[PDB]
């Protein structure tokens, strides 16, 4: 099976699909709220495909459109394989929006609208190391640390020249407070 | 032949209503009449939205999703112009509308409700997930009066050392810092939606409501909500933990599990660590070729992980509110005590800050990338393991006249050496450098 | 019947499963000063620490209350005189003398190595404490003790069969050391005491009254007080004054009976927290020592 969408989108009380898979013969759509719709099983490649609203032959002009040697404007419709397969049809549609860069020494210029920081989450100052854990657990535990305080730095005021740095990184389901006492 | 509109042996009909992306509409099958919900997402308009990667990451979620009380996904059809998401349907229709009709809802079936809703809530955040837009509108129910959050979308991933400003969900049911378009962590902004709800099952009316948006916001803002006559004591001091202003004081689904009038009827499978939870709920650990109701080894991972749960004290320390220590305490240095701080603090202007940190770099020959005025992307290779420190530089704002430069690793690809100890190292050179 | 179910236990357990949901690690440069380093050790409640070469980038070694031990013994003079080593030296230069004429490379273990091979090193190598580093990151996750171990151990007996050992006495079973008992007298200085732990190696020494009786216990673990109350300079002190600081919160020696089984023994030590008790007999004159090195290379190592 490969289902295809025919949507028209435009007003109208009466609407009919008429395309080369159906030799140009008019196809009634049902409709619903100003919704003219109707599903088909169609094969892989070009489809060129057009609507007869209230009598009149027209376009939706938000599809691709292919001019005919006589004047004969009609959309077109390519079937793709990648287009049935969600994952697949997702990764076009990552491809074709078209929409930062390499490792660069430069500083970046001042913004032009100059446009503050951000203010400082209240959850980062939740300190690990400056909480007691009870006299009866053993002195290495600490308690379950917040996923938005892992792998950031907590620092001591240096003292004697020694820098001592801390931050709380995890490895599978458990977590490591690592301290390091280092001369400057 | 009749133009009955069929996408994967469905027949679709009426609308049932328009989400955040997308529209819904009923599906019987062809020759059974079972009813699907499906939902359309035009895939025109997710490229004129750029959310492709969003769609993709909540269609992942949905299919690993396996819980009694959110919508189940079923199958996912792709054509060339649309997506045909195939999901469980429920009669019951909207909470918000059951709410409506009975004006109250009573504290049996408001309380059975909201540990549905909140088992549903814990699952997604133990999954790493936050709806962001829980609402009695959001909230469906079953013909059995089950409760089936639904709608995922206005909603996002959590990863280690990152926080979410998108402001996401109505005002009425949105946390004051998403108000106010602050910086947050994941759970506590669902926390204060689901305070929302049990007011709304428990009263008919909302707690924060006005016809002007910035007094509506004000309040939010405030706190400051009427705890109706009716309400027992009990259930009163929950919604005002839940609905604390602070996040950090704010109520935790632990801290609703352990409440007196939440435990009240709670059955033993909705929530992990429970009697019936491991008998009636699959681990999704699998250790690829699955086997079921044979005998043989995986009920032997459940049972040595309910020993090492059960024994708490030996993997967590116990935070102190007669008792015995430990032999191995040490006692204080002789009268003498210390503080830790998240990061270097300047009261200075902020590019002032920002300019000293690129000389600081540059004197290291450090490689940055440039993601924000205020955030980058900082790299360094090691002399001697031959490999690449990455982390993240971020300025933010501790009060009007003073700031912070956080200091956050990259976990990305050290045998030779050692990765928390290349973050410190690379950490000590740059404090040190901006003196 | 089989006697080697706890073997197949160590044997089918990884290191990781041990290792706490959240714990905490301090790390010292190989370049900071003995004296802050054994300051740190205090401040932050830990008895070891790993060391970081950074001119190197690998993890050297382990700095424990031992290294404190041998540097107090090994330069005090008097308690008139400051110990100009402890005040001056680096880690660095430290490690220098001691592995003089005796280097050692680090012993650890990986978080997804079995636990009999955990318990296995700290026998061959007759240690306490054993680094669990993981190969991919080269992070140092938990430090690994014979404590930790048996208590895990606890929390699975009763998962598996208990073996007729359990159910026999230590007399029987044989286990501890009963010969050549190194003890320390109420009024023996500290010098002296910290000069038998480096001759024997012993990680605690029973005091004895004169007349015959063991009021309390001195462990390498009661040595970091003298860094905690800044009290190393005078080492002079008897170990009763040594001591005198945890008077309040005391029971008294742990002991245990030669009639006693061996399930009693451990849960006894699981219970404690403690590294070893006093073997008497039931006419409770001291027998000798039972240390969970014993406990841990009877029931994991000898099946
Ligand atoms: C007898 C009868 O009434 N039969 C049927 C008539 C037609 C029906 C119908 C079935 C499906 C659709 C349909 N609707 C779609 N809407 C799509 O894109 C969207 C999605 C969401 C929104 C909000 C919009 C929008 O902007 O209107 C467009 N793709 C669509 C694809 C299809 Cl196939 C439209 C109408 C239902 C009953
Ligand atoms: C603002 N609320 C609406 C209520 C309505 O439509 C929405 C847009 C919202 O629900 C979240 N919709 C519902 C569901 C859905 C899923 C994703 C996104 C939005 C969704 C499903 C899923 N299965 C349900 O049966 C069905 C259900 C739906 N709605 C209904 C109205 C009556 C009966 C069933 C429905
Ligand atoms: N004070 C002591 N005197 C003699 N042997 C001891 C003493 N303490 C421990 N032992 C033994 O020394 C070994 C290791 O001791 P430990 O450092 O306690 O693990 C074990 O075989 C103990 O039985
Ligand atoms: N058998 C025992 N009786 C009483 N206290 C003990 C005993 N063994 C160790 N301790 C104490 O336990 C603490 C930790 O020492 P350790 O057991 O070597 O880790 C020290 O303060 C010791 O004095």
């Amino acid at each position: 099976a490969r289902p295809t969408v025919f949507r028209w989108t435009g007003g109208g009380k009466e609407v009919y699909l008429s395309g080369s898979f159906n030799n140009w013969s008019k196809l009634p759509l049902t409709r619903s709220h100003n919704n003219f719709v109707a599903i088909l099983d169609l094969p892989e490649g070009e489809h060129q495909y057009k609507f007869f609203v209230d009598g009149q032959w027209t376009h939706d002009p938000s599809e691709p459109i292919v001019t005919s040697q006589l004047g004969t404007v009609n959309n077109i419709i390519q079937v793709k394989k990648t287009d049935f397969e969600v994952f697949d049809a997702l990764m076009v549609d990552s491809q074709k929006c078209s929409d930062p860069g390499p490792y660069h020494q430069e500083p970046y210029v001042c913004k032009p609208e100059e446009r503050a920081p951000p203010i400082l989450p209240p959850h980062l100052l939740q300190v690990i190391l400056n909480k007691d854990t009870g006299i009866s657990c053993d002195p290495a535990l600490l308690p379950e640390p917040n996923h938005v305080m892992l792998n950031h730095l907590y620092a001591l005021s240096i003292k004697d020249g020694v820098m001592v740095l801390s931050a709380t990184h995890r490895y599978k389901k458990k977590y490591v407070t690592t301290l390091l006492y280092k001369p400057i | 032949h009749d133009g009955r509109v069929k996408i994967g042996h469905y027949v679709l009909g009426d609308t049932l209503g328009v989400g955040t992306f997308g529209k819904v509409k009923i599906g019987e099958h062809q020759l059974t009449g079972h009813k699907v919900a499906v939902k359309i997402l035009n895939r025109q308009k997710i490229r004129s939205l750029d959310v492709v990667g969003k769609i993709k990451r909540e269609i992942q979620n949905l299919k690993l999703f396996r819980h009694p009380h959110i919508i189940k996904l079923y199958q996912v059809i792709s054509t060339p112009t649309d997506f045909f998401m195939v999901m469980e349907y429920v009669s019951g229709g909207e909470l918000f509308d059951y709410i409506c009709k009975h004006g109250r809802v009573e504290e049996m079936e408001a309380r059975r409700l909201f540990q549905q809703i909140l088992s549903a809530v814990d699952y997604c955040h133990r999954h790493m997930v936050v709806h962001r837009d829980l609402k009695p509108e959001n909230v469906l129910l079953d013909a059995h009066m089950n409760a089936k959050i639904a709608d995922f979308g206005l909603s996002n991933m959590m990863s280690d050392g990152e926080f979410l400003r998108t402001s996401c969900g109505s005002p009425n049911y949105a946390a004051p810092e998403v108000i106010s378009g602050r910086l947050y962590a994941g759970p506590e902004v669902d926390i204060w939606s689901c305070g929302v709800i049990l007011y709304a099952l428990l009263c008919g009316t909302l707690p924060f409501d006005d016809e002007h948006v910035p007094t509506l916001f004000k309040k939010i803002r405030g706190g400051v909500f009427y705890i109706p006559e009716y309400l027992n004591r009990s259930v009163a001091t929950l919604l005002m933990h839940m609905l604390q202003v602070d996040p950090l004081k704010r109520a935790t689904i632990k801290d609703i599990r352990e409440h007196e009038w939440f435990k009240q009827g709670l059955p033993s499978y909705l929530f992990p660590e429970d009697p019936s939870y491991d008998a009636n709920v699959i681990d999704d650990e699998a250790v690829e070729s699955e086997v079921m109701n044979s005998l043989y080894a995986y009920h032997l991972i459940i049972d040595n992980r309910r020993i090492m749960n059960q024994a708490s004290e030996f993997y967590l320390a116990s935070s102190p509110p007669g008792l015995k220590p430990h032999p191995e305490r040490m006692p204080p240095l002789i009268v003498k005590k210390a503080k830790w701080h998240l990061g270097i603090r300047s009261q200075s202007k902020p590019y002032d800050i920002m300019a000293e940190v690129y000389r600081a770099m540059k004197q290291l020959d450090f490689e940055w990338k440039v993601v924000n005025a205020y955030h980058l992307r900082v790299r360094r290779k090691n002399p001697v393991t031959g490999n690449y420190v990455k982390m993240s530089l971020q300025l933010y704002l501790v009060d009007n006249r003073s700031y912070l430069l956080d200091f956050k690793s990259i976990d990305d690809e050290p045998r030779l050496g050692s990765h928390t100890m290349d973050f410190f190292e690379m950490c000590a050179s740059l404090i040190t450098t901006l003196a | 019947s089989n006697n080697s179910v706890y073997t197949s236990f160590m044997k089918s357990h990884r290191c990781y499963d041990l290792i706490p949901t959240s714990s905490k690690l301090v790390v010292f440069d190989t370049s900071l000063q003995v004296k802050k380093a054994f300051f740190a050790l205090v401040t932050n409640g830990v008895r070891a620490a790993p060391l970081w070469d950074s001119k190197k980038q690998s993890f050297v070694g382990m700095l424990t209350i031992t290294d404190f031990i041998n540097i107090l013994h090994r330069y005090y003079k008097s308690a008139l005189v400051q110990i100009y080593e402890l005040e001056e030296h680096k880690i660095e230069t430290w490690r220098e003398v001691y592995l003089q004429d005796s280097f050692k490379p680090l012993v650890c273990i990986s978080p997804n190595a079995s636990l009999f091979d955990a318990v296995s090193s700290l026998i061959r190598n007759k240690i306490h404490r054993l680094p669990v580093i993981d190969p991919e990151s080269g992070n140092t996750l938990y430090i690994l003790t014979h404590k930790r171990i048996l208590k895990f151990l606890k929390l699975f007996i009763t998962e598996f069969p208990k073996p007729e050992f359990m159910s026999k006495s230590l007399e029987e079973l044989q286990i501890g050391t009963y010969a050549n008992i190194a003890m320390v007298r109420t009024t023996t200085p500290v010098y002296v005491a910290l000069g038998i732990f480096v001759q024997h190696r012993v990680s605690a020494l029973p005091v004895v009254d004169e007349k015959g009786r063991v009021v309390d216990i001195y462990s390498k673990f009661d040595v970091i007080n003298l860094a905690a109350e800044k009290t190393y300079n005078n080492l002079d002190v008897s170990v009763t004054k040594a001591l005198q600081h945890r008077s309040h919160y005391f029971e008294g020696v742990l002991k245990c009976y030669l009639h006693e089984t061996l399930e009693t023994i451990i849960n006894r030590l699981v219970e404690a927290e403690v590294h070893r008790l006093v073997v008497v007999d039931e006419n409770d004159v001291v027998k000798g020592i039972v240390s969970l090195s014993d406990i841990l290379q009877a029931l994991v190592l000898t099946g």
